[PDB]
């Protein structure tokens, strides 16, 4: 009865189906991009109950092993609230955690940056950008200040990484929201569903990235509204755009 | 929109 199913972003559930084809059961499990990577344990209806760390180490006839890692940490689908991003805010996600980490960015004054901790190839996924999820409509009717975070998700939703939230010391279940901007950019938003954060975005290399690499990305904010005026972009951005034309010419 | 990847206008 396994039935594998691949997300487009290359995750899969897997697990035996009941009797009716659902996935439902006590070892079922999520396993990450990596086919390797994996949150092994209870799910009903292909939704993480208690996941636990695990490795896929082979299948015989469509038919997973997994090594369940040492540890007690749990994972269940955990869709961020307004008021709560994450019931555990501090716990980290294991596929992320090998991935990447947090330091000073190298681009000048622009903070902190999201760095990788490996060797990758292209089309590697590294992080997750979960985050509230919030209206258009209200970011576009506040300050700034308070959308440096802000990702289109879909036509309907934006995900944020607000205030105290943007800081490890409060939330580091995702650190997709930590990633500068680049115009050269080593990495792209690309979509993602996640056992524990629900259908959100990632980060993704788009050519190859050493250990120790910053991984950036293209803000992507609009250059050209309709409206008569320029791009709608905060400043910093606006002047990064100058500059980086200059060395192109416009 | 005041936000990242935000969707073009046609
Ligand atoms: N290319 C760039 N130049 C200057 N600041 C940048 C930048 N890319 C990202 N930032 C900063 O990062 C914010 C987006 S959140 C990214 C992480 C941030 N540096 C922290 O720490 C922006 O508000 C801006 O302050």
């Amino acid at each position: 009865g396994v039935c594998w199913i691949y997300y487009p972003d290359g995750g899969s559930l897997v697990g035996e189906v009941n009797e009716d084809g659902e996935m439902t059961g006590e070892k079922i499990a999520y396993v990450y991009p990596d086919e390797r990577t994996a949150l092994y344990g209870k799910f009903i209806d292909g939704e993480m109950i208690e996941g636990k760390l695990a490795t896929l180490m082979s299948t015989e006839e469509g038919r997973p092993h997994f090594e369940l890692m040492p540890g007690n940490s749990v994972y269940h689908f955990d869709k961020s609230t307004s008021s709560c991003i994450s019931t555990n805010a501090l716990l980290p996600d294991p596929y992320e955690s090998e991935r990447v980490y947090v330091a000073e960015s190298l681009i000048s004054s622009a903070g902190e940056g999201l760095f990788s901790k490996v060797a990758v190839g292209p089309n590697t996924v590294m992080s997750f950008y979960n985050g509230v999820r919030i209206t258009h409509q209200e970011v576009d009717s506040r300050d700034w200040a308070l959308n440096g975070n802000t990702l289109s998700l879909d036509e309907e939703t934006v995900i944020d990484v607000p205030e105290p939230y943007n800081h490890v010391s409060k939330y580091c279940a995702s650190l997709g929201h930590k990633a500068n901007h680049s115009f050269t950019p080593n990495c792209i938003y690309d979509m993602f569903v996640h056992p524990r954060f629900g259908p959100i975005k990632c980060i993704r290399t788009l050519r190859a990235v050493e250990a120790d690499e910053e991984l950036t990305v293209a803000y992507g904010y609009d250059h050209s509204p309709p409206g008569k005026s320029g791009p709608e972009a905060p400043e910093w951005y606006q002047v990064e755009l100058k500059a980086f034309q200059a060395t192109q010419q416009k | 929109a005041r936000t990242k990847q935000t969707a073009r206008k046609y």
